[PDB]
Order: structure tokens, then C-alpha cells, then sequence
């Protein structure tokens, strides 16, 4: 868990099981960083602030 | 006893997709009621469902 006022900027890749990856990702292993989905379709809630 | 760590042990290779919930961790989580859903389906079509 982060702690309060804590700003972290390493972005390694995360692993989300036994499988030990070592940059291999797949199954078991996504990468933290993820993108906001930003469509003007996209309604209140949604829209950048 | 909703134990999940065979379960990396017998069917690991394909894919592990965890859907609205921690993909681990949940060994230690308490719940009510498991629904088990089985079916034969495409490889390519495992993303459609």
C-alpha cells in the first residue's frame, strides 16, 4: 500500500500469480500503468477533470 | 474449504483471468456461495465470453 504524500514513479512489471515471468507478462503478469479510455462519446464521469 | 492454491497446480497453462475481484489473495477471503461453470469452448472465443 502507498503511503500518504508518496509519490512513486517506478513502474515495474507486477505479477499476478505463481508464474514467475521476468518480463515475459501473459498470463498471470500485467503491467500496472493502464490508460484512461478517453471518448467524447463517454458521459459525465468519464470526461477528463 | 475454498482452497485455490492447487489450483495453480493442475490447470496453470492456458489462462487464469480473474473478472471483477483480486486475480490472488483470495485464499485468505470469506464468502458466502461458489458457482462452478463448465464448458467446452474455442480458444480464440475465450475472449469473447
Amino acid at each position: 500500500n502507498l503511503k500518504p504524500f508518496e509519490r512513486d514513479i517506478s513502474t515495474e512489471i507486477y505479477q499476478a500469480g505463481n508464474k514467475p515471468c521476468n518480463g515475459v507478462a501473459g498470463v498471470n503478469c500485467y503491467f500496472p500503468l493502464q490508460s484512461y479510455g478517453f471518448r467524447p462519446t463517454y458521459g459525465v464521469g468519464h470526461q477528463p477533470y | 474449504v475454498a482452497d485455490y492454491s492447487v489450483l495453480y497446480n493442475f490447470a496453470p497453462f492456458f489462462a487464469f483471468k480473474c473478472y471483477g475481484v483480486s486475480p490472488t489473495k483470495l485464499n485468505d477471503l470469506c464468502f458466502t456461495n461458489v458457482y462452478a461453470d463448465s464448458f467446452v469452448i474455442r480458444g480464440n472465443e475465450v475472449s469473447q465470453i
